[PDB]
């Protein structure tokens, strides 16, 4: 029950995205209203994660293929819709595993963030 | 998220004298005139700058002390060095005196003394005191016994010269 | 066939969608263009306003400190189509919410959004109809409304935007700390060798009497105001002549 | 084109270019005196002061009709518009001859001040349920029948 | 002077004078001038019904100080 | 003439309408002229006033169909066009016969509504 | 090399000369910096340098056409993007021929502008 109810959420949003999307294109996120905005961080963020490195395709990506077990993409997804993860950048989302990767690639990026202000007070 | 103050975007910050410097003989003085907003002068070197105040006029030249006037509507004079004189009239405001040579006035409107006119203001009196008599209640009394002193200021202005 | 017919009519709509936007940025250029004329009388009207509420402070203390009414007043435009400039007013206020934290937006497209996400934190909203050029007695009715709004305010905020060149606007505040506190703090400018470049222009208001003082607080505080509305309209426009090009380059590629 | 959205700015060009569509109305041909004639004034400025609703009365008063016949003021000598025979002389001669070019504006001038005078001053001061009812049949039947 | 006493407040009294200013200002220049006082505002709350229900807190316009 | 100037001058209007349209979705309601304004407000009603129930259709709508004489629809779009009928709320004249019917619906749809307001009264 | 070169030089400046003009129809003429200016003034000769009197028309048009070779079209407008012929009035290159063409088109603009000084600052 919980995977049916999972899958469903998520395509409803992939739905809703679809359509505002389409205001997007002419005018522009700025004038959507203040919850579409939250539904298309949502939505960016589920078109990302669903994103995955394979296995075979290393040569192509340059990264370690990942193999994702049915419970963790269930839980990890069910998260994502919560907002449990309205905190995590877009990135960290894109070519991943589970939510573990995703969590990962979030403090590497936020690491060397700090190899770019350090960096910068240093030439500062 | 710091926010930048907006008065730092004005780099033209005022510069204040300390007390135990030595002194300085002046001969200009950098007034600076400001309308709704609007500066018509900016730092201009002027002899001396004639502002009413409330309690009386006040004749600035370079080097008075450090003041602060509240304006009242009236005319104002700037005199420059050149010897040409440059007259505005004001509704209101302050103007700051500093001792280092420097005087802002920031009035609510200063317009040329020439773009005032005097049959205007006659008959703009002249319905002030019909209304005073119609007023109705003693706020709108005193709103119109201050319509009425500001064109009085405006007629005498133009009547002196 | 049905399915030319129907990409027929979609290139000539949105042709008319190109030719109804094109006529915007013409408008808006003017209001700019016109506009662009603050840039070159500016800078010097707030000069002495500085000595008085140029407080360099951080933004914890001051904040954390209070215990009585924060006032805010963002500026927003009544319209939208303006870039991002009525969008980042919102995050900041978001980032400054408090329990004494109150708002009194000016625009119409200020007042649809800060009413629903801080509904614990709203008191009323003001708007200018944009037929007259920003004057001191629109300034006044906002400052006459935000004492009312709370009297014994800790500071009033206001949260305008800065046009610093055709293109490069940012977010900008004016701080105007309650008269009560602002007349002790020109105490310590008074007596203290602290605060040197506010001793002369402290001392000289101490001179005078306290209705002039007050009348001055007022003004200045006016003033900033009138500076404050004054601007934003300016950066208004710039958004709404860059975020108007924007939305005609991508209808010429739809 | 560009003011679709906005106020538009009443200059010479859009002062003229409205009345020249007004005047392209029309339900049957028309004689080549009168349209020519018609362009002519209407290119000059002669409509400048006349609003764009009443610009058929006015056309079909200057071809129908002949208001300084009318009120006695016309001066010309050859240069009437019931005069059907001029057509050709037109067509030999330009309307900006010196043989037709002294006449034709003079009357012109003569009808554009006799209507602004008499016709349209009378229209501008309609107030009645029954005369802005009269007033619209008016204009419609000169939309087509000029 | 005596407006002190009804409570009117200095920025009310700026602004009537900047008003009686500019209504005293010749017919071209107050084209311009006129501009910078009308007081083309008000002050509204969105109420739950979506009515921007109008607050009367400051009087908007001089006469009615 | 009046049939013929009449129907005109309803066409007219609802091809102006279709422009205006445009206008109303670029940007908003609140961008047009004090005329423009006007026209879109006949304009609508025109839209709803030439909506009919037919006499075969009652199944199909529920309510009595009615038949409109020729002069009543001269009358009734003329007068709409010059204005006559401007303080009339625009639902009045939908899914009715002449004027008369728009009047009657109007009256049904203000005491409706002073019903409405008084229940919101007493609460 | 060199006619490749000058024809790159001259569709470069074009197309910044295309660019300007977006700029000025924006924020104003005088918001150009010293060297857009410069670049306005050449770009503007250049497309008045590039008509030319046909032959042919001498009949109908009256002016005598012009063949210009390739080597004096090459140095005609080399020499117009260095900047040496900054001094020349623009309207020197309307409807010339060659580089010639366009000073003794100067001399015929001076000197009649000389008859009408006399007559201006006389009478
Ligand atoms: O009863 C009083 C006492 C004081 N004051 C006011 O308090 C202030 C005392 O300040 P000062 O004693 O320094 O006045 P001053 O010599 O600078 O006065 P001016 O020539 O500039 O007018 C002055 O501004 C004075 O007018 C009154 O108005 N009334």
């Amino acid at each position: 029950v919980d995977h049916y109810n999972v899958a469903q959420d998520v395509v409803q949003m992939l739905t809703k995205y679809r359509e505002l999307q389409d205001i997007i294109a002419v005018l522009g996120i700025d004038e959507l209203s203040e919850e579409d905005k939250l539904i298309v961080d949502r939505a960016r963020k589920l078109v990302k994660f669903l994103s995955q490195p394979f296995q075979v395709a290393e040569v192509f990506t340059g990264m370690t293929g990942h193999y994702v077990q049915l419970d963790d993409t269930i839980d990890s997804f069910s998260g994502l819709l919560m907002g449990t993860y309205d905190q995590v950048p877009e990135m960290a989302f894109y070519m991943v595993g589970g939510i573990n990767s995703v969590l990962e690639k979030a403090k590497k990026m936020a690491e060397e963030a700090a190899e770019l202000e350090k960096m910068r007070r240093a030439r500062v | 998220h710091d926010l930048p103050e907006g008065f730092e975007f004005m780099e033209h910050k005022v510069v204040n004298k300390d007390i135990h410097a030595p002194h300085e003989n002046l001969e200009t003085l950098r007034l600076t005139l400001t309308r709704q907003d609007e500066f018509l002068l900016r730092e201009e070197p002027v002899k001396c700058v004639t502002v009413t105040g409330t309690n009386g006029e006040y004749g600035i030249y370079p080097g008075h002390a450090y003041k602060i006037v509240q304006l009242n509507p009236s005319p104002l004079t700037v005199e420059y060095t050149d010897g040409t004189t440059k007259k505005y009239f004001v509704s209101g405001g302050f103007a700051h005196i500093n001792n280092e040579g420097s005087c802002d006035v920031n009035t609510v409107e200063c317009t040329l003394l020439d773009d005032l006119d005097l049959a205007i203001a006659e008959k703009e009196l002249a319905a002030q005191q019909a209304a005073l008599g119609s007023a109705k209640d003693d706020k709108a009394k005193s709103v119109v016994e201050i319509r009425i002193s500001v064109i009085e200021a405006v007629i005498a202005a133009l009547k002196h010269h | 066939s049905g399915k030319l017919r129907l990409y027929k009519e979609k290139l000539e709509g949105y042709n008319r969608f190109y030719s109804i936007v094109k006529t915007i940025k013409m408008v808006t250029l003017a209001k700019y263009r016109a506009a662009q004329g603050r840039i070159r009388t500016r800078d010097f009207s707030l000069r002495y306003t500085e000595l008085a509420f140029s407080k360099p402070q951080a933004s914890r203390d001051a904040v954390v400190a209070a215990k009585n009414a924060l006032v805010y007043i963002p500026i927003t435009t009544n319209r939208g189509s303006c870039g991002a400039l009525n969008s980042n007013i919102v995050r900041c206020i978001d980032s400054v919410v408090s329990s004494k934290m109150v708002l009194m937006p000016v625009g119409k497209r200020g007042i649809d959004s800060f009413s629903k996400l801080y509904p614990d934190e709203f008191r009323y909203g003001i708007i200018n109809d944009m037929k007259e050029s920003m004057h001191f007695g629109y300034a006044t009715f906002v400052i006459e409304n935000a004492y009312e709004v709370s009297k014994d305010a800790d500071r009033y905020q206001v949260i305008f935007n800065r046009f610093v060149s055709a293109g490069v606007q940012r977010n900008a505040v004016y701080n105007i700390p309650s008269y009560e506190k602002w007349k002790e703090d020109l105490a310590d400018a008074a007596s203290s060798d602290n605060q040197k470049n506010r001793y002369l222009f402290a001392n000289a208001l101490q001179n005078e009497e306290e209705q002039l003082i007050r009348d001055f607080f007022d003004f200045h505080a006016a003033l900033a105001v009138l500076n404050a509305v004054g601007e934003n309209e300016l950066s208004e426009q710039a958004a709404r002549l860059v975020a108007v090009e924007g939305q005609l380059t991508n209808i010429s590629s739809l | 084109a560009d003011s679709v959205g906005g106020q538009q700015v009443q200059t010479i060009p859009m002062i003229r270019g409205a009345r020249f569509v007004a005047l392209f109305n029309q339900k049957q041909p028309s004689y080549f005196m009168n349209a020519i004639v018609s362009l002519y004034a209407c290119l000059n400025g002669y409509l400048d002061d006349v609003k764009v609703q009443y610009v058929k009365f006015y056309e079909y008063l200057l071809v129908h009709r002949d208001l300084g016949i009318m009120y006695g003021t016309a001066k010309n000598k050859f240069f009437y518009m019931y005069v059907q025979e001029l057509n050709y002389l037109i067509r030999f001669f330009t309307l900006n001859s010196p043989i037709l070019h002294g006449e034709l504006e003079e009357m012109l001038k003569q009808h554009t001040h006799l209507f602004l005078q008499h016709y349209q001053s009378k229209m501008n001061a309609i107030k009645s349920e029954k005369d802005v009812k009269a007033l619209k049949n008016l204009l419609y039947s000169c939309k087509r029948a000029v | 002077s005596s407006w002190r006493d009804h409570g009117i407040s200095y920025l009310k009294y700026l602004n009537v004078c900047t008003e009686t200013l500019h209504s005293t200002v010749k017919e071209s220049r107050r084209a311009k001038y006129e501009r910078w006082s009308k007081p083309c505002y008000t002050a509204q709350r969105p109420d739950g019904a979506g009515g921007q229900e109008t607050i009367d807190k400051v009087p908007i316009h001089t006469k009615d100080y």
